């Protein structure tokens, strides 16, 4: 009997085979497309090492013009259209430098100092406020401080205007122009200079101010022919120092009307305490709002004397397009 | 019975035969596994640095990395089982 | 006897369902899970190509302060590490560079650095030698802080170090959390003609003299033939080894995937594959060599950095 | 701005 | 013939005779024409008696317009127009009483207080301040202080603005507005209520200033609910006398933080050194200049709460008239 | 004979080189004179005449304080002498007028006043009913405390001592520096209708008692009849003294060049005519009577005082 | 009859001299009623003219000065012997 | 003064 | 101003 | 590394 059961059995250990013949099949199939599909991908494998070799856009580098000139105005003549970044170089410019230009009006507004929203601390030394510090950027949206040798050997190729622009937290704008502004050299240290104040809707705080404290006030806060100072070096007419105090570089004389280098307050309104220094180190332009209310925006601008201007209107509002 | 049992000994051996086939296929693609797991492998780990390399090149950007892999536990077997190579004397 | 015929069906009744029938279910799925991983693959080559077709962008602000190399950025108020321009020379643009001034002193300029294997290193000659990388990235803040990797060009390098003779320091990290560094007080390369040569001067440092030592953990030739200063600059397509002159198949460059002062190969080879994890075996690489972020004196053959960097600086 |  | 050597002697008298006819013929006609000169004077006189009778024009009468009202406003509304003097009369005022209306842009602004020049001494009594003292003119070009019962009925009537306007001596104006401002009955005393600050840009004083001697200064300045107080009626919150200290009549708190009545001084800054009383008493207005600055020019003015408000424009020049 | 005809000769001579010759020579002299004076007042008035072409001006700035009547004031704070705006009735538009704030207790507020005959007080009912003059004039700081000339008129006046009855106070100062006052503690006079009837009451004073007594320096009728208590208001041109009713020969107020309360004419004659010096003969007076700023109880007839004023008070 | 003569010529010269101390008289007379008159109109043209002050625009002052003028005039009035006269031939 |  |  |  049990030879007559290795029939079928058998049989069955035959028929299925069938299948593993039909599976062992298979295997190899796949197996292929698979060898197939592995060197389709060592193909997408160079396309890829390929396609991910270009590097990145710099995008602000991509907007820096190539026109040039001794200033902005220069560069507006020698083709210069939109306010932005170009590099511009002055009489005795040893290295042409970058700079923003605000062309408005077929002028060409070279930009100096600009505060905006408190992302660049001011409190710095001697060198850093003379070979400068801050942003760049396409848009004047950024901080910096253009640098006081580069303010020397410009304000010193020509007489140029100065305009400030003041913008307080309410968005309301004001300015201030003081004609033939200029800085002496290093060696008088970096004293402000300008003929006079021309005009403007913000206020004279290079003239001083009569705060009220005291009779001499006026007096000890007007800065024209003021020594620059940053808080490591003391040049003003305090017995203490105005800008370690304030933790700033600006002309300080028995301290400040107008301070554009403060430390920046959100809100406009701020007090002292805190550290101990009972004084207003905020950026202030005292013939408009008082001490206790930095300003939220700030611009110190340089055009050419000898150009036109004049077509700002003002007065109430109108002033807005988009 | 003397010849059907002889001729049930032949499709015996028959099958003895098919199975030597059988190995003889499976040999060949135990082989072809091992080649296939060590590219994708390579293939793969050539393909996870060349991606981030699109990091400092494209727009947005995606980011591939490797995986548990009890593919190389597979490997052990899928391919040790050198059971197969067992051929059949007579 | 009837014992005599089942020996040859307990047999094949067992390889047909075990052996037989085992290796196809097996393997079966081993096929399965392949074909499964390189679906993934295709989905993401795929996906990245996709958006590939535009490039990135960096849209930082940039930094007044300048110099004509970082060092002189320091000494001009420039003390956070990031993208600056410097402009070595007056006949020359000036350019954007990744400028180190926390590390060692400060006032380093970035002359070449590995962090996240951004960037591709097996460029050739030319790609080398003008320069090719991210050297930042904006954090955000459009303050562009963030290091990417990069190579400055050999030649700027060369000129950098023609002006003035410069010091080198080497810094890296592993994917542990430790970190050496290594420096030579003397960095300098000849021009182009002479294909770069490696010139440096005293180590100093926790990392090894990989650079006029070599791999310290061999003997007799196989040490000096890892030996950098003095050798020439190699790319894949431009073998100036020390690994037999005439014979093509001799070529440094090419199995160890990167532009570098290679001498009958390498000690330390930076400009390598990165490889992410720091561990990777002999048989990854692919020619079988010890390619990728390698510096030998600290961490042996088989280890590539999770960051390494060559700073630049005069004194 | 000034001071006592 | 002697006797004929007279003969002649008579002959000649006789011709002297008849020349003395003539001469008493010149004479008769002096006295003649003498009369009638005399009656023509006498006709002279009559008559310049009479053009020297007509008595001379007061030039203020004459310009003080017969257009009534509660208010300035309502005297635009009634008719008004320029600005100058009116007879307004609010409702529980017993007598209608004079003061000076600036209209513009059709607001009918009825003036309380104004200092100018310093030529009235703002240090008065009790009755004084209440009744009202000054003077009074076609051009706000004059001192006065309307007077505490006339501000009461006023701003009793409806709700005003205030509005105070500052000008300092650089000829520098700012304002500030409270809403619905009003003074209390006497039996109160006066006190100072009014909504709150609405806007302005010289500062909000009366709501009290860090002046900075002590923490506490703002709350022992401020002056909403304050009670008013003259030289010889303390109504403070001082141990002292503030308003005899200060030689005024205003809402003294622990003092005060704006004092528009207080002692003109000509050119802003001024000291103590004098009497015995070291204290600020200028006209100071502390959120704009400080305590030791006494402010050039001075008004404060009441309109209708229930107005438009904001034509003024601002920002920059061309705002200026005559 | 011979020195017969002789006499009457020499004689003759005498009467003519002397009596007729000189009478010539003086009466021709002062005729001269005559004529000049009469040309220097022939231009005098000439060249003031074209000067009134223009009438004079007043531009002083007005109290803020005001009341009702001068004494309201005083209460309310008006402690100086100057002009003022009243308001008597709250149905009568506020009228200036000068205040005395310094005179005995003060709260004066004038009705009448003289000081330098800047004035002219020969008025008709009318004027004087409705007041003429000028109440004040600018002391040059614009405030106006220099009391001028004038009379506020009768019916004012009236009004006011209707509403309340008042006590008036005279006040007179001579040319040589001394200075009397008279008042009377009541004061009231009747409507327009009674001529605007004169009503005093208790007299105290230096100066006289010349209202309730008249010219005590007289006799029986000539006494009386100098008396202005009780007597009516007249006018050059209205009749309603004393003096004989229907004979319009007798008229006080003709005579005497001023409107007053004349009762077959005066003993007080403020109103008169502004004489400057003091004394004044009977001569120089238009119709031979005592006329000008006469208050005989005190100067007599014939002196006109340099100064004379008429306030009123309530109480 | 020559010397006879010279009478009745030295008498009527007489009468001629008293026609004009008549005409002397009258003068007299005029002059007095004129010195006073002019005073008087003077004296008034001061006051009514002193009122001018708060009446005009401007106003100009006036006045007196010297009364030589009553010494001069008291003799011119009592010089009064042009009373004189004569007669001579009557009865 | 007084009249006749 | 305050009286401290 | 060195090479063979
Ligand atoms: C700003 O800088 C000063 C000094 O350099 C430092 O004390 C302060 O912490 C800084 N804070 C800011 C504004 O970031
Ligand atoms: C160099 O390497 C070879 C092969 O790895 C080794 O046999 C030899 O010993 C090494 N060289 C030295 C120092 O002997
Ligand atoms: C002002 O008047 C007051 C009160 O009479 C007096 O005390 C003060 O001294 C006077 N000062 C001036 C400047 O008139
Ligand atoms: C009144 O005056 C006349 C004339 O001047 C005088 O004669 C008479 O005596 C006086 N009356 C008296 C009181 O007798
Ligand atoms: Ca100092
Ligand atoms: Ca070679
Ligand atoms: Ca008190
Ligand atoms: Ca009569």
């Amino acid at each position: 009997k049990t030879v007559q059961k290795i029939l079928e059995e058998v049989r069955i250990l035959e028929q299925i085979g069938v299948s593993h013949d039909a599976q062992i099949q298979e295997l190899s199939e796949m197996w292929r497309v698979n060898q197939q599909f592995v060197t389709r991908l060592q193909q997408q494998l160079v396309d890829i090492r390929q396609t991910c070799s270009r590097s990145c856009q710099d995008t602000t580098a991509n907007k820096i013009s190539p026109i040039t000139g001794k200033d902005c105005q220069q560069v507006v003549d020698n083709g210069g259209k939109d306010s932005g970044l170009y590099y511009i170089k002055p009489l005795k410019a040893k290295q042409p430098f970058l700079v923003f230009c605000e062309i408005e009006n077929g002028n060409g507004w070279t930009v100096i100092q600009h505060r905006h929203d408190g992302s660049v601390n001011f409190t710095r030394d001697w060198v850093s406020y003379r070979e400068g510090f801050g942003y760049l950027a396409p848009t004047l949206t950024t901080e910096f401080w253009l640098g006081n040798e580069k303010i020397h050997l410009l304000t010193g190729q020509q007489a140029y205007r100065l305009r400030i622009d003041l913008t307080d937290w309410e968005n309301t704008h004001r300015y201030a122009d003081y004609g033939h502004f200029k800085l002496t050299p290093e060696s008088d240290e970096y004293r402000l200079f300008y003929s006079m104040y021309l005009d403007g809707d913000a206020g004279n705080a290079f003239d001083g101010f009569d705060f009220g404290d005291d009779p001499q006030d006026k007096f000890y806060t007007t800065h024209l022919g003021m020594l620059f100072s940053t808080p490591e070096r003391d040049n003003d007419k305090y017995e203490g120092s105005c800008a370690e105090q304030d933790g700033s570089g600006w002309w300080m004389n028995r301290c400040h009307a107008g301070h554009l280098n403060g430390k920046y307050y959100f809100g406009g309104n701020y007090r002292k305490t805190d550290v101990e220094f009972p004084y207003d180190d905020g950026i202030i332009w005292a013939t408009w709002h008082d001490r206790w209310y930095s300003l939220k925006m700030t611009t110190m601008k340089l055009l050419p004397m000898g150009r036109d201007l004049s077509g700002h209107g003002g007065q109430q509002q109108s002033k807005g397009n988009s | 019975y003397s010849e059907v049992l002889r001729e049930l000994e032949r499709r015996i051996i028959h099958l003895q035969r098919r199975i030597n086939m059988q190995l003889q296929q499976l040999t060949l693609l135990q082989h072809n596994i091992k080649t296939q797991v060590s590219q994708i492998l390579r293939v793969e780990v050539d393909i996870d640095v060349a991606l981030r390399a699109c990091k400092g090149s494209c727009a947005r950007y995606l980011e591939y990395r490797l995986d548990k892999e009890k593919n190389l536990q597979l490997e052990k077997a899928a391919s040790y089982i050198a059971n197969l190579k067992f051929e059949r004397f007579e | 006897a009837q014992k005599e015929i089942e020996n040859r069906y307990k047999e094949v009744k067992i390889r047909i369902e075990s052996t037989v029938a085992g290796s196809l279910r097996s393997m079966k799925s081993v096929l399965e899970h392949l074909r499964a991983k390189m679906q993934r693959m295709e989905e993401a080559i795929k996906t990245q190509k996709e958006l590939c077709s535009a490039p990135c962008t960096v849209n930082c602000r940039v930094p007044v302060v300048s110099g004509m190399h970082c060092e002189d950025i320091y000494r001009n108020g420039g003390r956070t590490s990031e993208a600056y321009y410097i402009q070595p020379d007056l006949f020359s643009e000036p350019y954007k560079v990744f400028c180190d001034m926390e590390s060692h002193g400060g006032g380093w300029t970035v002359v070449q650095n590995r962090v996240d294997g951004s960037s591709n290193f097996a460029r050739d000659w030319n790609t080398y030698k003008a320069e090719f990388g991210n050297i930042a990235f904006g954090n955000g803040k459009s303050i562009c802080n963030i290091p990417g990797e990069y190579w400055l060009g050999t030649k700027t390098v060369h000129q950098l170090t023609k002006q003035h003779t410069q010091q080198v320091l080497f810094d890296m990290s592993d994917w542990e959390g430790s970190s050496v560094y290594a420096q030579y007080a003397s960095f300098r390369p000849e021009n182009e003609a002479q294909g770069y040569r490696l010139w440096v001067e005293d180590y100093s440092g926790n990392a090894g003299n990989a650079l006029l030592e070599g791999a310290t953990q061999l003997m007799g030739d196989n040490r000096t033939m890892t030996i950098h200063n003095g050798m020439q600059f190699s790319t894949f397509d431009r073998d100036n080894d020390n690994w037999n002159p005439g014979d093509p198949t001799k070529h440094c460059s090419r199995e160890d995937a990167g532009g570098w002062w290679y001498n009958r190969c390498h000690a330390a080879n930076p400009n390598g594959r990165y490889y992410w994890g720091g561990i990777y075996t002999k048989e990854q690489a692919d020619y079988g060599t010890d390619d990728g972020v390698v510096w030998m004196n600290w961490k042996g053959s088989w280890y590539s950095m999770r960051q390494m960097a060559m700073k630049l600086r005069p004194k | 701005g000034h001071r006592p």
